[PDB]
């Protein structure tokens, strides 16, 4: 309470500062504005001498400098905070309830968030790059209208590390979920193994055939699924769990798997007892499975069954039953718990210390996708789909870019602002000519999505129809052409608008909480337009560049600044003097006024007489 | 020397010696080389417990850890560790906290490093310590190193790395030269008897504090010491009266009754400003020259009104002074006038003193000072008046205030600035909800009663503390932002401040409070106690049938806040996180048992119905944005009406919600004093307007929830 | 139709929406509950609880004492003070029965503290009698202050810097006749009697702040005490907020799932309010006694003197009292050290009732009272025997059908109680009643109620089917400490994420208080961002720096950078934080070590840190 009392009234004065004398002789006496950046009094009881912060920024902004030295070495304790944050990743957050820096985040009230911090580690820039832009998209064109060409639409009109994506998958080996769907899509060869559950199942031996099985689940629910008959050898590779799976015909004899942490393990066994197809697990299900994506499109129902046993297992474990044990080198067994065991072991799952690793393949194959991206090879099995797809999100080691028009919405909602107007800028003739011709379907355009999110569901009709109305004024009243105005005013108008008495001088965007405000008449910090240059910049970033069209008024009038009015350039001291806009609501059809619009300049404005309608 | 063990040793480490010494309460500052002797003991434990695990089989195997640290950790979950260890392994519980635990032998290991001869330090530890099935590990600098019965859990390879990890920490020492202090600072911490003697007035005193039948300390502590329980509890509760007893009451349906209201006057206003009946005299965008100054701005916006008229008494202070409120208003617009006649209009202008300036702040009603024996022999001369105010019958004036805290404004009350990008799953969910609740409440009267609060109360606290001896002039100026997005400046009234010479934070300043309105107070006089209104005015306003005019009132009332009520009334922005906390942990309560983050169906869905109020036909249900609001402006509304009474009917009333809630689940709930509890509960409703609203929402809800 | 915030319960279960019943959340302005009537009522409802204890008078403050332990059983519902001794020992032998050797390694463990703890550890604390002025003063002060006068007085053993040797100088100063005290030339000689009642004084502005001669035996009690707790699994302290959430499930299910389904289990929820009016220094003495058997006599000695001393406390009382005339328009104030002999016409019914309860007590403006405790210094005993009381509990003690156990925190407890029917139930409620009857634990039957297990509530932390509502905490303030620009915004910045890891502030609070945060630094500190429209003196150098640079992000928010803070990354420094971004120009103008402003937190040493004038 008092020092923040304190420190607020004392940083009042013109000199709040203490400093040492020789300043007096290592900087000017006063500003280049003649203001003084130092007192001649001296500080009580010692010989400093008193000066301002206007001082520290002069010193901040144009100090002398020097060598950054012994900096980065002596702060060894920030700077790895700093690396294993960004560096990171972060995972799906569940409702229920290194890591000493991170309590926060991991733990709340009641959820849990994954979270592996990073450091100097793991593969390389291209690779993971890559990998987490083809999880983006793949995650993104699920919900569209059609994944396969909105997806295709995406990997065609976007690049890595300034290098187009379509060289780096042709020229790159690297395997990945994500990765390997969009090759199947862009109809590429794929890796043979089939990606389920997680991690890559690749057959080794044994073969089995498709049967369609009709099946009653432990909740009384009929699920149709296409049963494997006969003996198959699987291995089951990942970074954190690989695993060597015997199977039969409705029947698992073996499974041995190895895994850095037992939560890996763990999830290997699960799909390993979802993959071998059993009767115990099925009289074992409970509750009614309707698992879907963000999409909500009901997937297959193994996926379902999946997603079911992986939210949790207990009830299933006790349920296969007891087997014995025998006392190998280097083997583990598994507990009903999921703690290892010298004695016992849960039936057909063991685990050992090496497992099956080392050796890879390059092996590739022809494979046809389907309507929802579904791979799926010749022989019938599904190779891959977005539900396979990991949920980790990291960091870019070079900078990616995303011009489609379902990626703007990644960066920020200052990129989601920069890169509407980057496709207003770029697609100026196009769109100038919808707007003239039909400005309805204009109106309508997906591309313009992303800021009607922005723009606050409370004021986004009204918005819209205040657009619309001054978007059909311009239209009607011609010769008052200002396409700056126009590439500002246009994307409010994507709402059903409604009609309305405000006349807004400004219009609110959100961005990053904080409410940003880009005015209808002049420049805004969102919206700056450098005539001298002719350059758009929005909130610092540019984008783009504007070049007048066919039509322009040059003396003067200007029809979309405020409804139902027409300005007339400079203000006329004749008339009457500077109104409120408040005010204007009560002029007559063809009154004239001296409005004041902002600022302080003043603004001449006539009532128009017509009057403009919309749908 | 510090800097060196910070450098050197690992962040962790010297964080977690960092933890420990602050338990004990040591200042690193003051003790080097402890500090040093700390880091060096927690590191050498970690390396003896590091890199070191347990195959599943049980053979020792070097990449479960073999070897568990319980000294790196708090003393509580050391203890909580080593008492499970013992209790699941059967081992016999060890004295003190052992360094480190060994799974494959299961045994409790101490680690020990000493700058003098390993022997002597050994032969102590032993002698404090070891007296049965223990094991201690000891090192040096020296390079000499001996453990228990020779034996070494750590192998060949982890001995020789702790021994050239000491060594080369013993050149850096030598290196550093300071390394004799490191060694001299050693001296066994000779443990000569330590002797603690109570004599004279203590022993006197320990004599007379005894329980009865006991002459002296030393008979209590003998008998103490031989003292064996039998049955004495058994006996003494069979000798105890039986009619002690907590009896269970059968709690049923129909055992509650509702609150007794009290009875009387009804009550009257008494906040800082008025709520529902403030006027507004606004410049929609102020552009003017000298923008900022709140006097320039009061000014502008007093110039947009023409309806002054003579000023007269409506509605008088019964019991105060009528003719000097409207003396000093006729001042106030007096010297508004003569500041608009200056050119060189300073930041502001103090009011000079005047008879009705004295009386209306009460300078001159104030009792003087004198000690008690010039005083005593007064025929009237009482102790404070500290009896409890008149009950005062509930007014339906309340329920309007908080209906109309709740609707919908039509500006930007509250802005707020920028943060960081959210890039985790839960980040996302926090932005959503906090910008749901945002766009829900920042149109909200009770953002408005927030901004003007603070506004008012930061101004009066500088105006206070700059000048004290000046009665300053105060505007009451709020700034807003329209939906059209047009900067609004609003401004209510006016105060003045009395004496500000303030020494202690609780020191009241006097000052008096002009406010406009366009309330008639001859519907509900008895809401208008404590103000004197004058008609200073009139308004046309725009109808149906024209531009009507109607009268403009003001109200001029004499307050006195405090510095600490000053700040209270200045930090008024907590309410809106309070009531996100209530809307969160409402979304946490219902997400929890359906396991799923719900705010997105519990926000956007628009088809819940939450019961926020009542209607002829019956209960009224609202929207996720009606709660939030509801909640803000009950926030508030506890905020401004700050008083032990509503703390303590809340506290007494949530206990009587915990039992119906009780009820409700079928889970047969029993009282022992429910009487008491309702006279608990009932003792703070006697005067307040805002806790008798509260009893009846609480009538209303006990009414219809058990039905 | 009309707003009724209370109706929300009609469908949401209470426990989810407590918040809504928790009207400040902060520290209210009035500071209601200190002054002198306060302290009379206490002393006279402490003296009337023990109405039938033993009276008799002192002989070294010469003031009179009421002892009532082992007095009459109780035979009435109403609070009762008579507490038995054999009881009390017999329920602490009990517990060390159930937890063998717990006293025996809290003793051996805190030995070495005792002789370790240094002088300075006593200034640390909250406000402290001043013997020599006579008035509430700093700890630090006041520690400078008694080790000036007693090295006048020639006791400068305390020189040697160790808690244990100034306790020791403090003995003997006791013992002295007189003594001498020095305002600045005023000399004041004390003497026996008036020094030993000014030592034993417990001012009022913890509502009781006792001397500093008491300081380090209560410090030393309390350790012993917390030592204690720490073995205790019901105890309530000192553990935060996820081990005290942990304990009620963990409560629960020993106490539910356990039982078979034919037992019936119910849980109490009591709160002990008025907690310290039944329980004596001399139970404590003798409670300390029994834990320290078999033990050196000098930390026996040292441990027992905090209860004999306190057994023969002198409370203050309050400041005095203000009377008024309105008939001449007059005020006068009168203290305390005069409310001995005055007349009892000035004051109401009331108070001169309570005046007279309390006359024959005053010494020299202090009463006595031997009786009752003072609240917030021996805390944690009072939970070891809270913890005792449920461990009598067990099935093996009970001897019983039924059974209980529960929680202790010495403000709040709870009781979970299962028997075989109804009637087992109300057997076992009614014989834990009267067996903490007995050691003078009182039970207010009109703030505690009975239901079924699984909802219930103890120190706030509502508990509702296994969900936890911690509600035990008031959000701080988010403000500026005033020491500079980078401390205080990393003092801030780690208050925010400290209050986010335990006090359970939820996730879009606390971006909530970041954004008032970023507001009040900005406006205070008069560095705002180079883009918004704000204006101001500062705003000119600032807004230069904004066109300089060429990364907006790397500047500091302090420098008129953009706030890049949020719930993923808020432990890293400000600095730290902006490292890259920062321009390779500015980061040496910034951190160039010969600047001339420079002759706990994280935060580096840029030239932002500079100390105001």
């Amino acid at each position: 309470k008092n020092p923040a009392l304190r420190m607020k009234w004392m940083m009042a004065m013109k000199y709040p500062i203490t400093a040492d004398k020789r300043i007096m002789e290592m900087i000017p006496e006063r500003n280049e504005q003649r203001q003084t950046l130092w007192s001649k009094t001296n500080d009580a009881g010692s010989d400093r001498v008193m000066v301002s912060p206007l001082a520290v920024t002069w010193w901040n902004r144009n100090g002398p400098t020097t060598s950054t030295v012994h900096y980065p070495k002596v702060y060894k304790t920030y700077f790895e905070k700093v690396e294993r944050l960004k560096h990171g990743t972060f995972g799906p957050v569940h409702f229920r309830n290194v890591y000493i820096e991170v309590l926060h985040l991991t733990q709340g009230t009641c959820w849990e968030q994954m979270y592996t911090p990073g450091g100097e580690v793991r593969n390389d820039d291209v690779d993971q790059s890559l990998i987490i832009a083809a999880r983006n998209i793949v995650r993104r064109a699920t919900v569209s209208a059609d994944p396969l060409a909105s997806l295709l639409e995406m990997c065609h009109s976007t690049q890595i590390g300034g290098v187009r994506m379509v060289d780096i998958l042709r020229q790159n080996p690297t395997e990945e979920q994500a990765v390997d769907i969009c090759k199947a899509a862009m109809g590429l060869r794929i890796s043979s193994s089939f990606s389920f559950g997680g991690f890559t199942f690749k057959r080794t031996s044994g073969s089995s055939v498709k049967r369609e099985e009709e099946v009653l689940t432990g909740n009384l629910q009929t699920l149709k699924i296409r049963v494997h008959e006969g003996y198959e050898e699987f291995t089951m590779v990942g970074r954190r769990a690989t695993a060597i799976l015997r199977k039969a015909t409705r029947r698992l004899i073996q499974l041995i798997v190895s895994g850095k942490d037992e939560q890996s393990i763990a999830e290997a066994i699960i799909v390993a007892m979802v993959f071998s197809q059993e009767d115990c697990m099925i009289k074992a299900v409970r509750g009614d499975l309707n698992f879907v994506n963000r999409a909500n499109q009901r997937l297959n129902p193994m996926h379902q069954l999946l997603r079911h046993f992986q939210k949790d297992a207990k009830v299933l474990f006790q349920n296969w039953g007891i087997e014995p044990i025998d006392n190998v080198m280097g083997m583990i067994g598994i507990l009903p718990d999921m703690t290892p065991s010298t004695e016992m072991s849960l039936r057909g799952v063991r685990v050992s210390k090496m497992g099956v690793d080392e050796y890879s393949s390059t092996e590739r194959v022809v494979v046809s996708i389907d309507r929802f991206l579904r791979v799926r090879d010749q022989r019938g099995n599904v190779l891959l789909s977005p539900e396979e797809v990991s949920e980790t999100q990291g960091t870019e080691k070079l900078t990616i870019t995303y011009s489609s028009s379902m990626m703007w919405e990644i960066n920020g909602p200052e990129s989601v602002l920069v890169n509407t107007y980057q496709w207003i800028i770029r697609n100026w003739e196009n769109v100038k000519i919808q707007w003239s011709q039909d400005p309805t379907m204009l109106y309508n355009k997906m591309e313009f999505e992303p800021f009607q999110s922005l723009v606050p569901k409370a004021a986004r009709g009204q918005y819209s129809g205040f657009v619309r109305v001054l978007f059909q004024q311009m239209r009607d009243v011609l010769g008052t052409f200002d396409t700056v105005q126009i590439i500002k005013l246009l994307p409010f108008a994507a709402a059903p608008p409604e009609q309305s008495r405000m006349q807004f001088s400004s219009l609110t965007v959100n961005v990053r909480g904080s409410g940003m405000r880009i005015v209808v008449r002049g420049n805004s910090p969102v919206f700056n337009y450098n005539k001298a240059t002719k350059r758009l910049t929005v909130l610092g970033k540019d984008a783009g560049a504007l070049m007048e069209d066919p039509d322009e008024g040059t003396a003067g009038v200007e029809s979309a600044v405020l409804r139902g009015f027409l300005i007339l350039g400079k203000e006329n001291k004749r008339y009457g003097p500077a109104l409120s806009i408040n005010e204007l609501s009560n002029l007559a059809k063809g009154e004239k006024a001296n409005v004041l619009i902002g600022q302080g300049d003043v603004v001449l404005v006539m009532k128009r007489k017509r009057d403009s309608s919309i749908l | 020397m510090e800097d060196f063990v910070r450098q050197c040793f690992n962040p962790m480490i010297v964080e977690l010696a960092e933890k420990a010494m602050k338990e004990y309460g040591e200042d690193p500052k003051i003790e080097t080389n402890k500090f040093a002797s700390i880091c060096t003991h927690l590191e050498v434990c970690f390396m003896y417990s590091d890199f070191h695990f347990i195959d599943e089989r049980g053979e020792s195997t070097i990449i479960k850890h073999r070897f568990e640290i319980i000294e790196g950790r708090d003393r509580t979950m050391a203890w909580t560790v080593v008492n499970s260890i013992c209790n699941t392994t059967g081992v016999e519980k060890p004295k003190f906290l052992p360094d480190l635990y060994d799974y494959k032998e299961n045994r409790f290991i101490e680690i020990g490093v000493t700058r003098r001869e390993v022997h002597i330090y050994y032969l102590e530890k032993a002698n404090k310590i070891k007296s049965e099935k223990t094991h201690i590990h000891i090192f040096s600098f020296t390079g000499e190193e001996m453990a228990t019965k020779a034996d070494y859990t750590l192998d060949e390879e982890s001995r020789a790395r702790i021994k050239t990890r000491l060594f080369t920490i013993r050149q850096e020492m030598a290196s550093r030269g300071l390394w004799d202090s490191f060694r001299q600072s050693e001296r066994g911490e000779e443990t000569i008897e330590e002797r603690f003697e109570i004599t004279g007035t203590m022993r006197r005193l320990a004599d007379q504090s005894l329980p009865p039948n006991f002459s002296s300390l030393e008979n209590f502590r003998a008998y103490v010491d031989g003292f064996e329980p039998n049955g004495c509890i058994e006996g003494k509760l069979s000798q105890m009266s039986k009619e002690v007893n907590a009896r269970i009451e059968p709690f049923l349906r129909t055992t509650p009754r509702p609150l007794r209201l009290p009875d009387g006057p009804p009550c009257s206003q008494r906040s800082k400003f008025l709520l529902m009946d403030a006027l507004k005299l606004s410049i929609e965008d102020p552009s003017h020259e000298g923008e900022g100054i709140p006097l320039y701005d009061a000014i502008k916006c007093m110039k947009t009104f023409f309806g002054w008229k003579e000023p007269n008494i409506i509605k008088p202070h019964e019991k105060g002074i009528n003719p000097n409120y409207l003396l000093t208003w006729k001042q106030v617009l007096a010297e508004l006038q003569d500041i608009k006649n200056e050119e060189k209009i300073p930041r502001t202008k103090n009011m000079k003193k005047t008879s009705q300036l004295k009386w209306a702040l009460g300078e001159n009603m104030a009792p003087e000072k004198v000690d008690f024996e010039d005083c005593k022999d007064v025929n009237d001369l009482k102790q404070y008046d500290s009896d409890e105010p008149e009950p005062r019958s509930l007014a339906c004036w309340i329920q309007s205030e908080f209906n109309k805290a709740c609707e919908l404004t039509d500006s930007s009350w509250v802005e707020l600035d920028e943060i960081g990008e959210d890039v985790a799953p839960i980040e996302h969910i926090a932005s959503m909800r906090r910008n749901y609740f945002t766009a829900e409440v920042s149109h909200c009267r009770a953002t408005e009663y927030i901004m003007k609060g603070v506004y008012i109360n930061t101004a009066l606290l500088n105006a206070s503390c700059a000048a004290m001896d000046d009665f300053q002039l105060i505007p009451m100026i709020s700034k807003c932002i329209t939906k059209e997005g047009r900067r609004k400046t609003n401004l209510y009234g006016f105060i003045i401040k009395g004496r500000s010479h303030l020494r202690n934070d609780t020191d009241v300043v006097n000052f008096v409070s002009m406010e406009f309105s366009l309330t008639d107070p001859r519907l509900e006089p008895h809401k208008w106690e404590k103000y004197c209104v004058l008609e200073i005015g009139d308004m046309l306003l725009r109808t149906a049938v024209g531009q009507v005019s109607r009268p403009m009132f003001l109200y001029v009332r004499t307050n006195g806040t405090s510095k600490i009520k000053m700040k209270w009334g200045m930090e008024m922005r907590r309410c809106l996180l309070q009531s996100l906390q209530q809307i969160e942990s409402m979304i946490e309560a219902e997400s929890s048992v359906k396991e799923k983050d719900l705010t997105k169906e519990f926000f956007e869905n628009k088809s819940e119905t939450w019961p926020i109020g009542e209607s002829p036909k019956g209960v009224e249900e609202g929207s996720i944005g009606k709660v939030c609001r509801t909640l803000l402006a009950k926030s508030v509304f506890n905020s401004l009406y700050a008083s032990p009474q509503l703390e303590g009917f809340s506290a007494e009333s949530r206990k009587l919600l915990l039992i119906v809630q009780a009820l409700r689940d079928n889970l047969e709930p029993g009282t022992f004093d429910l009487e008491g509890l309702y006279e608990a509960i009932e003792e703070c409703l006697i005067n307040d307007p805002w806790v008798l609203l509260n009893a009846s929402w609480f009538n209303s809800f006990l009414t219809h929830a058990l039905r | 139709m009309d707003v009724n915030p209370t109706l929300l319960f009609l469908k949401v279960p209470v426990q989810n929406a407590i918040s809504t019943t928790f009207p400040y959340t902060g520290d209210p302005p009035y500071s209601h509950g200190t002054g002198t009537g306060y302290t009379m009522d206490t002393v006279n409802r402490t003296h009337k609880y023990s109405e039938k204890g033993k009276w008799t008078t002192n002989t070294e403050t010469g003031a009179p004492q009421l002892n009532p332990i082992d007095g009459p059983l109780p035979e009435d519902n109403e609070p009762s003070g008579y507490a038995q001794t054999d009881c009390v020992l017999e329920a602490m032998a009990f517990l060390e029965e159930s937890h063998p050797g717990i006293f025996e390694n809290s003793c051996l463990e805190t030995m070495e503290i005792v002789q370790q703890t240094r002088v300075d550890k006593l200034t640390q604390g909250r406000q402290t009698y001043d013997w020599t002025l006579n008035r509430n003063q700093p700890a630090a002060t006041a520690l400078a202050n008694t080790i000036e006068v007693f090295r006048s007085n020639g006791l400068t053993a305390n020189e040697s810097g160790r808690l244990i040797d100034f306790l020791k100088d403090v003995m003997d100063s006791m013992d002295k006749e007189e003594m001498e005290i020095t305002t600045h030339k005023k000399k004041q000689r004390l003497n026996k009697r008036s020094y030993l009642i000014r030592a034993l004084t417990l001012n009022t502005m913890a509502i009781a702040t006792p001397g500093m001669q008491i300081r380090g035996f209560v410090y030393f009690v309390e350790a012993l005490a917390r030592s204690i707790c720490e073995k205790l699994e019901q105890s309530g302290l000192p553990v935060g907020g996820n081990e005290k959430k942990a304990k009620l499930a963990n409560v629960v299910r020993k106490m539910m799932t356990n039982s078979q389904d034919t037992e019936l289990s119910f849980t109490i929820t009591g709160d002990n309010t008025k907690w310290n009016e039944n329980q004596n220094p001399r139970m404590f003495l003798a409670m300390i006694t029994y834990i320290t058997r078999n033990q050196p006599e000098w930390f026996r000695n040292v441990l027992s003197i905090a209860p004999i001393m306190f057994s023969n406390k002198m409370a203050r009382l309050g400041k005095g009292y203000m009377f008024e005339s309105k008939s001449m328009k007059l005020r006068t104030q009168v203290p305390a050290e005069m409310l001995a002999n005055i007349d009892l016409k000035y004051f109401n019914k009331s108070t001169r009732e309570k005046i007279e309860k309390i006359r024959p007590l005053l010494i020299d403006g202090t009463a006595s009272l031997s009786p009752g405790m003072m609240m917030g210094m021996f805390n944690m005993l009072s939970t070891v025997l809270g913890v005792s009381i449920l461990n009598l509990g067990q099935k093996k003690y009970t001897k019983t059908t039924y059974w209980w156990d529960g929680l202790q925190s010495s403000d709040d407890f709870a009781l979970i109680v299962n028997a075989p029917n109804h009637e087992g139930i109300q057997a076992g409620v009614d014989r834990f009643y009267r067996t903490c009857k007995l050691v003078g634990i009182n039970m207010s039957k009109k703030k505690s109620y009975i239901n079924r297990t699984g909802t219930f509530e103890f120190t706030s932390f509502f508990y509702r089917y296994g969900f936890v509502a911690n509600f035990s905490m008031e959000l701080p303030s988010f403000g500026v400490s005033g020491i500079n620009e980078s401390a205080d915004m990393s003092v801030g910045v780690t208050v925010i994420k400290n209050n986010m890891i335990n006090n359970d502030l939820g996730p879009a609070t606390a971006q909530m208080a970041l954004q008032l945060f970023i507001k009040d630094y900005r406006y205070t500190y008069r560095c705002h961002r180079g883009d918004t429209q704000i204006q101001t003196r500062r705003a000119f150098e600032l807004g230069k720096l904004w066109e300089q640079t060429r990364s907006k992000a790397g500047l500091l928010v302090s420098d008129g950078g953009p706030n890049l803070y949020n719930i993923r990354n808020l432990h890293i420094p400000e600095v730290c934080l902006k490292w890259e971004l920062m321009d390779e120009d500015y980061q040496g103008r910034l951190c160039n070590p010969m600047n001339p402003f420079v002759s706990e937190y994280d935060a580096v040493a840029t030239t932002h840190s500079w100390i105001p004038k």
